[PDB]
Parts: structure tokens; C-alpha cells; sequence
């Protein structure tokens, strides 16, 4: 209750490659004092630890590129990127330790790009997985921007909900697109039951939404 | 330089108990107060412990008090968390860290820290009852409508990683292998997929090599259309 | 104006040499708490062979300026220095952590180059019932220049004798009802535990 909440608002970022990256960190009461800001910042890479990257709220840590500076006071904090490079895409923590407990808060920076539609296809579950008692429909999404997208399975024309799954891959290094899966997962019983099997994608490079269908044992 | 290498790590039984330790060098470790600090799977950081320089003072984050204790012992440059009756909220990467401030007087629970100025590698804590599980290999098989696309799905395998390549590695320009998925069955599942000019499905053989070096688990999947 | 207040004890130091040199003579410097110290219990000084110099309402910059004439001219074996709450006061002007801990490293540099031994001391715990956090503040600023009193006495072979730790409260730091009446100032009980801490050290120099 008496933690000090440390809040990014917004706690996401689309930055275009070379251009100002801004993040902004508040913390829900004043953490300076005596002329001294508690606030630090931390980059994390996926799967690195976290590094320092800002301390006192404007000091740079050694080795850290000239391009990030930080600055603020009280409860308002900003780090910023001058000029964002594809090594600066990572997971970015303000971190108060005016009292403690020491409280984090948390925001992504990611690559802006044009819009970008994504290739759909369906796969249907394997002969060999059916013996076993399991179906499993995928659904996968190839090359897309933004990262939003609606992916709807639909059985015989009935709407799905509570039996899939969806996974999304990182940001491709070359044109910076994402691709994701959706698993439907049906029992044996009920996957022989039905024949048409769908799966629908909305998303803002398709005029309208598109489907990829196919029916069981054609 | 400064280096701090947790260890003790692993997967563990919901109930039971776990000791993980951080190895310091290259500053006065008896000089510092240090830091526990977690990340759950997919989540932000989360404050777990401090003791003073002394082991004077310690103070816990309110998630763990009464089931973590923390320790160390400054002859042997050597940080300690001892973890009981484990829950699988738990779960997270466990990073030591190096308190910026020398000598610091935590008095009180509330006082100031430093900044966390240098961090272990973590190690991960699962905490689940799951048996260790080699995958099932299933083809994605390229549509007969067909760029074509297809893969495999890895599924129901405990721990993790996998790793997936595609034909020994000779393929890997066009391969998207998806993130590790938990399921309801408490046991991980992904997909892999390639696309691949739609002409060659006729005459290039596609195989992905699927290894869980948990369970000492290789299979090699052939991914043809399906007659 | 005479700011450093060298007027205040200018008489004293005089009678002081002529009853001659003495033994193990310790003077404590510091403000009000030093100064009440010797008014509220004589004996403790008196018969343990003890001078006070503190003067209410000062800061370690008036230490500084008084620390030859209040201190090296005594010729004492030791000094025990409390030197911060005022400057934390701001009674005098704006507080500057650096500027108090360099007046305080300063009089033990003038106290090492003359052969008098050092004992360092913990800024007292203060009230600020204002509210918690005007409590909380005060404390975090007292145990601050704490901080740095005590890396230094340890960096360079110097007894610390820390009050604070026996004089502050859970959950705040406030001093402890039991040995003040005003937030500020030890009452005699307050005096007695200081007592206690401050001869043991001394007896440990002293041999
Ligand atoms: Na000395």
C-alpha cells in the first residue's frame, strides 16, 4: 500500500530506426532528495540480465553510447534516445530506491515501420497425432506490422474460445515484421465430429478479414 | 572487473526448498549491501531481498517474507537465498546485485538503497511437479492449394529449451521457430515453419531436427504433402 | 561579530592553563547536546577528568573556527567530536552534506597534526512530528552524513561511537520518548546511555 508505484506511461513505444526515442517514467511520490535523484534506469535484452544504463537519473554509466540521456525530477522522469539503433530495441526499466522496498517500472521500445499484411495459412493435425487422441489445428500469420492482429477459429461456422493458444516471434532483424501461431487444440472425438475448420485474421493491412479454411478428410 | 555467478538453480517440487548462491569478485564484497531480485516468465522486475554489509539488517519483500530468508558469508565472498515451502509463483530468474552504496546503515525497513549497480547472469527456478518429457514431432504439411509454408509442431515437453534447425542447418533463411507455450497440461509446446518456393515441394526434401537435451530426446521429421 | 563565538569559552581556556596540564584530558566539542551534557550532569566531566566546549545553535563551521582555541590549546589527549545537527537545522544557512562532513574531516586532520586522538560520533536521532514523512525525511538525512561519518572513522583507523543506533526508534528514527522531552535534546536518562558508550571508547584509547 505504502509502495512507491513507479508507472510508463505509455508503457509501449513504436520508434522508426534512427529517429527520437522518449520514455517516460512517474513514480507516485517525489524521489528526490537533498538535491539527489533515486531513479536509475536499466536496458534488458531477451534472455540478458539487466545492465545500468542511467543513475541519479541523469548520469551515464561507463561505456553506455551518448545517444541515451536521462533527465527529471521529483516524480517525473524521461530517458531518451537520440537516434534509435537496432541495438537499442529492449525492454527498459526506471527503478526508484528513494525507500524501500526498491520499486520498477516497465516499458518496451520497439521498430516502427510501414504497415505490413500478413501471409495466412492453416495446417490440419497430422494423421499420426489423431491416432493419439489429440488434434491440433495451426494457424499461422507470416511477415506482419503492427504486432495486432485477431485470429479466430471457427468449427463448422461455430466461433472458438478458451481451446487455443497464440505465440509471436520477435521483431525480424531485417524488416522488422512479426509472424504468429495459433494452436486450436480439440480432442480426437470432438475434431472427427465437425468438417469445415477455419481460422479468420483481421488486421489493418487487410481490407477485410481473411480466411484459410479446409475440411477434414479432403 | 566486477562478476557475480548465481547458481543453485533448477526445477523443484511445489512445497519444497531451494538454496541459491552468488559468487562475488573484483570489490570488497564485505563492503556492500546485496540484492535478490527476480523476474517471473514474461513479466517485469520484482525486488526479493537486501542484507546489509554487516548481515545486520535484512528486509524481505512482502511476496516472500516468512518463506525466504537471506544470508552471506564475507569470508567466503558468497551471497545466499534460502527458499521454503516453494509456490509456482516463485518461478522467475533469480539475479543477484551489487548495492551502489558503501557501507550503507539499513536501520530501518524503509531507508534508502543504491542503484543496483552490476548483476549476476540469473538462474532460473521453476517450480512445478512436472516429470521431465521428451516432445512429439507432428509435420505441418504445406497446403496442396499452394510460397508455401509448412513446419513441425514440437509438443508436450518438460523443461525447457528445444532447439529446431531444418535440414541439418542447411536451411535457415525463411524459418520462424516460435516461442516455448505452456500449456494446461503444465508441459510446453511450439511450431517451427519455413516457406519455401511452392516448386520445390516436388523435389527438396524438408526434414527439421528437433533436440530436448533434458530427456536426451533427437527426432528427425520429414515434412511432405500429404497423400 | 566574532562568529565563531571564540568569546564564549576565551576566560575558561585561560583558567584552564593556569590549574596547569593534566592527564588524559578529553574535550568534547559540539552544539547544545554537548553544551547541555555539562549542565545537565557535572559529575560525568568532573570527575572523569572531561571538558566541554559545545555552544548551542552552532555547526561544525563554527567547530572548525573554534577548534584550535577550544581544543589544541587545551592540549588534550582526545577529543570526541558531534558535530551536524545544526547544520541539518539550517538555523545557520542551507545545508550542504559535503561542506558539514568537510568540516568534520578537517578538525580531525587539526587534531592528528597536533597528536590528539579522535573518537567520532553519530549525529543524534531528531523529531519532526510534522508527520511520518517529515520524520522519515529528517532520519534518512541524519543517517546520510552518518553514513559518510562512519566510512570515513573506518577508512582511517577512528572509533565510532554511534548513539543514533541506541537513541532511534522503530519505526521512524524518532529519538526515544525515554530519553528526550523535546524531540531534540537527551534528558538526563538520555545523557546516561550516551555515558556509557562515550567512556567505554574513551577508556579504550586512553588505555
Ligand atoms: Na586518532
Amino acid at each position: 500500500n505504502s509502495d512507491i508505484v513507479m508507472t510508463q506511461s505509455p508503457d509501449s513505444l513504436a520508434v522508426s530506426l534512427g529517429e527520437r526515442a522518449t520514455i517516460n517514467c512517474k513514480s507516485s511520490q517525489s524521489v528526490t532528495f537533498n538535491y539527489k535523484n533515486y531513479l536509475a534506469w536499466y536496458q534488458q535484452k531477451p534472455g540478458q540480465p539487466p545492465k545500468l544504463l542511467i543513475y541519479w537519473a541523469s548520469t551515464r554509466e561507463s561505456g553506455v553510447p551518448d545517444r541515451f540521456s536521462g533527465s527529471g525530477s521529483g516524480t517525473d522522469f524521461t530517458l531518451t534516445i537520440s537516434s534509435l539503433q537496432a541495438e537499442d530495441v529492449a525492454v527498459y526499466y526506471c527503478q526508484q530506491h528513494y525507500r524501500t522496498p526498491p520499486t520498477f517500472g516497465q516499458g518496451t521500445v520497439e521498430i516502427k515501420r510501414t504497415v505490413a499484411a500478413p501471409s495466412v495459412f492453416i495446417f490440419p493435425p497430422s494423421d499420426e497425432q489423431l491416432k493419439s487422441g489429440t488434434a491440433s489445428v495451426v494457424c499461422l500469420l507470416n511477415n506482419f506490422y503492427p504486432r495486432e492482429a485477431k485470429v479466430q477459429w471457427k468449427v463448422d461456422n461455430a466461433l472458438q474460445s478458451g481451446n487455443s493458444q497464440e505465440s509471436v516471434t520477435e521483431q525480424d532483424s531485417k524488416d522488422s515484421t512479426y509472424s504468429l501461431s495459433s494452436t486450436l487444440t480439440l480432442s480426437k472425438a470432438d475434431y472427427e465430429k465437425h468438417k469445415v475448420y477455419a481460422c479468420e485474421v483481421t488486421h489493418q493491412g487487410l481490407s477485410s478479414p481473411v480466411t484459410k479454411s479446409f475440411n477434414r478428410g479432403e | 572487473q566486477v562478476q557475480l555467478v548465481e547458481s543453485g538453480g533448477g526445477v523443484v517440487q511445489p512445497g519444497r526448498s531451494l538454496r541459491l548462491s552468488c559468487a562475488a569478485s573484483g570489490f570488497t564484497f564485505s563492503t556492500y549491501a546485496m540484492h535478490w531480485v527476480r523476474q517471473a516468465p514474461g513479466k517485469g522486475l520484482e525486488w526479493v531481498a537486501v542484507i546489509s554489509y554487516d548481515a545486520n539488517y535484512k528486509y524481505y519483500a512482502d511476496s516472500v517474507k516468512g518463506r525466504f530468508t537471506i544470508s552471506r558469508d564475507n569470508s567466503k565472498n558468497t551471497l545466499y537465498l534460502q527458499m521454503n515451502s516453494l509456490r509456482a509463483e516463485d518461478t522467475a530468474v533469480y539475479y543477484c546485485a551489487k548495492d551502489s552504496q558503501l557501507r550503507s546503515l539499513l536501520y530501518f525497513e524503509w531507508l534508502s538503497q543504491g542503484y543496483f549497480d552490476y548483476w549476476g547472469q540469473g538462474t532460473l527456478v521453476t517450480v512445478s511437479s512436472a516429470s521431465t518429457k521428451g516432445p512429439s514431432v507432428f509435420p505441418l504439411a504445406p497446403s496442396s492449394k499452394s510460397t508455401a509454408a509448412l513446419g513441425c509442431l514440437v509438443k508436450d515437453y518438460f523443461p525447457e529449451p528445444v532447439t529446431v534447425s531444418w535440414n541439418s542447418g542447411a536451411l535457415t533463411s525463411g524459418v520462424h521457430t516460435f516461442p516455448a507455450v505452456l500449456q494446461s497440461s503444465g508441459l510446453y509446446s511450439l511450431s517451427s515453419v519455413v516457406t519455401v518456393p511452392s516448386s520445390s515441394l516436388g523435389t527438396q526434401t524438408y526434414i527439421c531436427n528437433v533436440n530436448h537435451k533434458p530427456s536426451n530426446t533427437k527426432v528427425d521429421k520429414k515434412v511432405e504433402p500429404k497423400s | 561579530q566574532d562568529w565563531g563565538n571564540l568569546k564564549r569559552y576565551a576566560e575558561a581556556n585561560k583558567e584552564l592553563v593556569r590549574k596547569g596540564k593534566q592527564k588524559d584530558r578529553v574535550v568534547f566539542m559540539g552544539n547544545s547536546i554537548t553544551e547541555g551534557w555539562v549542565a545537565n550532569d557535572a559529575a560525568f566531566f568532573e570527575d572523569n577528568g572531561y571538558v566541554g566546549r559545545g555552544i548551542g545553535g552552532q555547526t561544525s563551521s563554527h567547530f572548525l573556527l573554534r577548534f584550535r582555541e577550544d581544543v589544541i590549546k587545551l592540549a588534550p589527549a582526545l577529543v570526541v567530536i558531534n558535530a551536524g545537527t545544526n547544520d541539518l537545522k539550517e538555523n545557520w544557512g542551507a545545508y550542504n552534506e559535503e561542506y558539514t562532513f568537510g568540516n568534520i574531516v578537517s578538525m580531525v586532520e587539526l587534531a592528528r597534526a597536533n597528536k590528539i586522538k579522535v573518537i567520532l560520533t553519530s549525529v543524534l536521532p531528531h523529531r519532526n512530528a510534522r508527520d511520518e514523512e517529515d520524520q522519515k525525511e529528517a532520519t534518512q538525512a541524519i543517517i546520510n552524513l552518518n553514513t559518510r561519518i562512519i566510512n570515513y572513522a573506518i577508512e582511517n583507523k577512528i572509533p565510532f561511537v554511534d548513539y543514533f543506533v541506541e537513541m532511534a526508534q522503530s519505526p521512524n528514527g524518532d529519538l526515544n520518548s525515554s530519553y528526550t522531552r523535546d524531540g531534540v535534546h537527551p534528558t538526563l536518562e538520555g545523557y546516561k546511555v550516551m555515558e556509557a558508550l562515550i567512556k567505554k571508547a574513551i577508556d579504550k584509547v586512553l588505555s
